[PDB]
């Protein structure tokens, strides 16, 4: 599994220079999210003289 | 795969053997006179 991080939120917002606070802002999602991974195999057989 | 793929892969090791099976005689050549010539004729 791994991390996606969607999208960065709007934090600031250039308020007026009098109040005494900040304004909130959207968030950021990250979507853990994961991934398998498959398998590859065969066979394939000999005679004994056939080979010698 | 197994035998089933040319009679041209297996190299057939060639011993060194050779039966003759012929037959020849005794000879009576000892026995005779022997004798020797120069011409054609005696």
């Amino acid at each position: 599994t791994y991390m996606k991080i969607a999208d960065y939120g709007q934090l600031g917002e250039y308020t007026c220079d009098a109040k005494c606070d900040a304004e909130f802002g959207e968030p950021g999602n990250i979507r853990h999210l994961e991934g398998k991974t498959y398998d590859y195999r065969g066979v394939f057989c000999f005679n004994r003289k056939n080979l010698q | 795969e197994a035998s089933t793929i040319g009679p041209a892969f297996f190299t057939p090791q060639v011993l060194a053997l050779e039966v003759d099976c012929n037959i020849e005689c005794a000879s009576l050549l000892d026995l005779y006179g022997q004798i020797e010539v120069s011409r054609s004729t005696f």
